[PDB]
């Protein structure tokens, strides 16, 4: 069919990647041993997109696990679905990256990238018609941030006409203590603006706020944050994994969502979200468009929507979905740019998630995403103002010009979002 | 002799082709395995239905059709569907990667890899014809294959089959069932590129069909299956003159003479009646007068526009079923006294009538009631330019910001092709204004 | 009248052949122009990426010098 190759890099990348494979394996009826045990042929119709079929009627994720230290991938292999992954697709070093983008991008990460590229080629060469790649990683560390973006550039060199998609976890002081994350994130975003086609912005600040304020979790853990991510990743990949008319492949999704090449950073959302200590189509619609349900710490009412994709899951009235989707658009027409007519697209999938009878997934390309990049830029400049902690990076051969260039590119990206937010038709 | 080759391009063209060929088989008594127990001419013949069906020595009646799509999943349903035995595998052509709702990919990047094979297969069908009359091309405006590959195919057909007639059934986009933001781009690009290569194009506004299904068939949320069964009835009415013979039967090319006054002005407005549920038809017998009156209700048009705000250049009535000229003439006389029908000053005001006697039929399990008589009106009205205006306006909104244009340039297209296409549409709109201004 | 009759049908033949010829040449130009444009865009992309590869080697070379 149209195969996707999945890559997970670094600690965060491998942990959210493992949770993604657990969730969609349950949806497609695949057990930890790779055998199908579902009850619906719809589970197998597009299984080729993410799984290879091996000997013995077993399904193996088209997934590559990358890290510069063995720790996280050891726990994945010893995890719930650790036995489903191809053992030859574990590629790891020993030196680690020390939360250093330069180490991931230029030194230790560059030492290992050729070994990762070897397994990418084997998975791609066994594809009937490869459509592209999806990468899971964080931007605040060293391996997922530095080596992840190095992988993106090197893969793009060998597959320049394929779609590059990432799930990029943005750092926040509410989750991580390390001080150099604004540096690592700014250097990474500079790469993502140039070399990816579509990026889901998974903001750890939004994940924390949802767990704390909405879910009433006093001390959110990484498991709590990743629980939100796996539900979101299952939602935004539903159109790729099940028969459907809308955004059924990575390229059609990109053509619908990206009106300008650099503005390809999506705000994802999910509904319902409520604490455990306590549903209609109209309520699903209003929640999915509410700022509290967004996985990027941005208020969409502070900007305007370029494009939106909405996916409803479960058994429900399509007529009601159609009415409510046009209802929210007409009532909030100020927040959708008028010079992109019919910029909101809606899909409905009959098979709902495990524990819910109805759910909704939101994918927004909003100019309000600049609030996320402004937050990172503010933290970057507060440190770069005083050349703080730079020796970790210049010691690997980097020059200060590369920081200045990365900062200017992200400020340029912010200016671009504001330009199209202010643009008018008449 | 007088054979017609149908070409179905992309998902919309293929799925509509499925509906049309299923309906044709029911109208002609052709079984899903291609056998036709009424056709005593085994392996050949010059019957009227032979314009659309060839015949093998084993008695199979094979559609003179090619199905083409740049991805396989839609045509794969034909290969395994109820009418799989109807087609030979060579008539069903698929690639592995579609045009991604991008005209540039259907016309250039992906389409160029399969165009030669498609032409070879069309040539195989043409070689079996003793007097090929032309082609019928089914496609969407909005899809990357329906827009881009169709225009490439139409360009190549003009080279390989000179001026042999090419007619279109084109699916005009509607937001209720649209899948791509860039459909206005694809629509303008393919309309510009195909304009000089098409002799006659019947546009089908998905929103008009959607509204008819909701209003007349009580369907809450019509699907493509709902839309395509209605569309196939309209297509069948238009092609009925080619597939059946009779003494009141007027050939489509004779209607075409009246419908195309200038080469570019070749977009007839189709209106069809009656569209009625079985629960409503069970009481009423709708007369010739009632179905004829319904042809002048704008709610029954296949393209949303207001002919009361334009001028007519031609009016054709294609009846099928239990209809005699006496009742047609009385119905037309009533219509002219009570209806807003203004012609341009340079064309005759009469109505051209054809009657095909075999009654219409319906696919089992459908929503349309089986009626004793139906009618399709084909009019050439300046009001159909309203459909171009709506598309041109959505084009202008996005192109002024160059929104999504990088997807087309990335596949080798130039910005000049956008403006060249848009200027051709502007001239076409001005052409429709000019034809409707009184002489001096 | 006979010579006018032959001139009419010769004109019809010439117009049809010229329509075929011009449609053939225009399509050949479009496909060649499109092929050149798309290959030029891919080449610009790969050259930008190769500029990044050399920069990765200057960084590694610069780290080695400061040891
Ligand atoms: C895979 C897992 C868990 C895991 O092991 O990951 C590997 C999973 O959760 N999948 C689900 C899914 C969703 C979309 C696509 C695919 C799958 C689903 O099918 C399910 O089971 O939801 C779970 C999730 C819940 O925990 C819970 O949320 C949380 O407390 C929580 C804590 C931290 C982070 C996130 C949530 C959940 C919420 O979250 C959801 C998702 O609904 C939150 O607000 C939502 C409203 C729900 O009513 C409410 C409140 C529940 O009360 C409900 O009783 C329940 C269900 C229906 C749980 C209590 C068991
Ligand atoms: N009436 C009708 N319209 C359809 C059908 N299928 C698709 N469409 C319309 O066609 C347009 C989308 O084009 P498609 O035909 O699906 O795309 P395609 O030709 O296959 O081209 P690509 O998939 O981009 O390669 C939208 O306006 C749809 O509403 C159908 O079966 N019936
Ligand atoms: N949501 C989420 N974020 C994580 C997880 N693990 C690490 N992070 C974030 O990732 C950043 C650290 O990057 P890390 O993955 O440890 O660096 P690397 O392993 O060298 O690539 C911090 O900002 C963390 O908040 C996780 O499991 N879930
Ligand atoms: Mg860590
Ligand atoms: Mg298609």
């Amino acid at each position: 069919m149209r195969e996707i190759v999945h890559i997970q890099a670094g600690q965060c990348g491998n942990q959210i990647g493992a949770k993604f494979w657990e969730v969609i394996s349950d949806e497609h009826g695949i057990d930890p041993t790779g055998s199908y045990h579902g009850d619906s042929d719809l589970q197998l119709e597009r299984i080729n997109v993410y799984y290879n079929e091996a000997t013995g009627n077993k399904y193996v994720p088209r997934a590559i696990l990358v890290d510069l230290e063995p720790g996280t991938m050891d726990s994945v292999r010893s995890g719930p679905f650790g036995q489903i992954f191809r053992p030859d697709n574990f590629v790891f070093g020993q030196s680690g990256a020390g939360n250093n983008w330069a180490k991931g991008h230029y030194t230790e990460g560059a030492e290992l990238v050729d070994s990762v590229l070897d397994v990418v080629r084997k998975e791609s060469e066994s594809c009937d018609c490869l459509q592209g790649f999806q990468l899971t990683h964080s931007l605040g560390g060293g391996t997922g941030s530095g080596m992840g973006t190095l992988l993106i550039s090197k893969i793009r060199e060998e597959y320049p006409d394929r779609i590059m998609n990432t799930f990029s976890v943005m750092p926040s002081p509410k989750v991580s203590d390390t001080v150099v994350e604004p540096y690592n994130a700014t250097l990474s975003v500079h790469q993502l603006v140039e070399n990816t086609d579509e990026t889901y912005c998974i903001d750890n600040e939004a994940l924390y706020d949802i767990c704390f304020r909405t879910l009433k979790l006093t001390t959110p853990t990484y498991g709590d944050l990743n629980h939100l991510v796996s539900a979101t990743m299952s939602g935004v990949t539903t159109c790729l994994r099940f028969p459907g008319q809308l955004n059924a492949d990575l390229r059609k999704l990109a053509v619908n969502m990206v009106p300008f090449p650099r503005l390809h950073f999506f705000m994802p959302g999910f509904a319902p979200l409520t604490s455990r200590g306590s549903l209609t189509v109209p309520e699903l619609t209003q929640q999915m468009f509410d700022s509290k349900n967004m996985m990027a710490a941005c208020d969409p009412r502070h900007g305007r929507y370029l494009t939106v994709a909405a996916i409803f899951r479960g058994r429900m009235s399509m007529k009601e979905v159609d009415e409510q989707m046009l209802n929210v658009q007409n009532k909030n027409s100020s927040y959708f740019v008028e010079w992109i007519p019919n910029n909101v697209k809606t899909a409905v999938c009959d098979i709902p998630p495990r524990g819910l009878k109805m759910s909704a997934t939101f994918i927004g390309n909003s100019t309000a995403i600049q609030e996320l990049f402004k937050r990172i830029s503010e933290q970057f400049t507060a440190m770069f103002r005083r050349k703080a902690f730079l020796h970790w990076y210049t010691g690997e051969g980097m020059d200060e010009m590369e920081f200045t260039e990365a900062e200017s590119n992200m400020n340029d990206l912010v200016s671009e979002y504001q330009q199209y937010q202010d643009a008018t038709a008449d | 002799m007088r054979e017609c080759i149908s070409i179905h391009v992309g998902q919309a063209g293929v799925q509509i082709g499925n509906a049309c060929w299923e309906l044709y088989c029911l109208e002609h008594g052709i079984q899903p395995d291609g056998q036709m127990p009424s056709d005593k001419t085994i392996g050949g013949g010059d019957d009227s239905f032979n314009t659309f069906f060839s015949e093998t020595g084993a008695g199979k009646h094979v559609p003179r059709a090619v199905f083409v799509d740049l991805e396989p999943t839609v045509i794969d349903e034909v290969r395994t569907g109820t009418y799989r035995q109807l087609f030979h595998p060579e008539q069903l052509i698929t690639g592995k990667e579609d045009a991604a709702n991008n005209y540039a990919r259907g016309h250039y990047t992906i389409g160029k890899e399969i165009i030669d094979l498609v032409l070879d297969r069309i040539r195989k069908l043409a070689d079996q014809c003793t007097g090929l009359q032309g082609f019928l091309v089914f496609h969407s405006f909005g899809g990357g294959t329906g827009s881009g590959f169709t225009s490439l195919l139409m360009e190549r057909l003009s080279v390989d089959y000179g001026k042999k007639s090419k007619l279109e059934f084109s699916i005009y986009p509607a937001p209720q069932v649209s899948t791509a933001v860039v459909e206005p781009y694809n629509s303008i690009l393919t309309t510009h590129t195909t304009l000089e290569h098409s002799d006659c194009a019947f546009m089908v506004d998905n929103e008009a069909i959607y509204d008819i299904c909701r209003r007349n068939l009580d369907i809450e949320r019509p699907t493509y299956t709902n839309l395509n069964r209605l569309i196939s009835q309209i297509v069948s009415s238009i092609t009925a003159s080619l597939r059946f013979d009779g003494a009141l039967n007027v050939d489509l090319t004779e209607f075409q003479t009246n419908l195309v006054p200038y080469p570019r002005i070749h977009f007839p407005l189709a209106t069809y009646a009656p569209v009625i549920s079985a629960e409503k038809a069970y009481h009423e017998q709708l007369s010739v007068a009632e179905i004829t009156n319904a042809c002048f209700e704008p709610a029954n048009q296949m393209v949303k526009c207001d002919p009361r705000h334009g001028k007519y250049m031609a009016c054709c009535l294609l009846y099928r079923g239990d209809v005699v000229p006496k009742d047609v003439n009385a119905a037309i006389a009533t219509i002219k006294t009570k209806r807003s029908i203004q012609f341009v000053d340079w064309c005759p005001t009469g109505f051209k009538v054809g009657i095909n006697y075999q009654p219409p039929t319906v696919v089992p399990g459908g929503d349309l009631a089986k009626v004793q008589r139906a009618v399709c009106m084909l009019s050439n009205t300046t009001a159909i330019a309203e459909a171009w205006a709506r598309l041109d306006h959505k084009f202008d909104l996005m192109y002024a910001k160059r929104a999504f244009v990088h997807w087309y340039v990335g596949e080798g297209m130039e910005e000049g092709e956008f403006s060249e296409a848009r200027e051709d549409m502007a001239a076409l709109e001005k052409d429709y204004e000019e034809v409707g201004v009184d002489s001096v | 009248k006979r010579e006018h009759e032959r001139e009419v049908i010769q004109k019809a033949i010439e117009e049809n052949n010229n329509f075929i010829k011009m449609a053939k040449e225009k399509l050949a130009q479009k496909m060649e122009s499109n092929k050149e444009n798309r290959e030029a865009h891919l080449a610009a992309m790969l050259e930008r990426l190769q500029e990044k590869d050399k920069h990765a080697e200057e960084v590694r070379k610069n780290k080695e010098l400061k040891e």
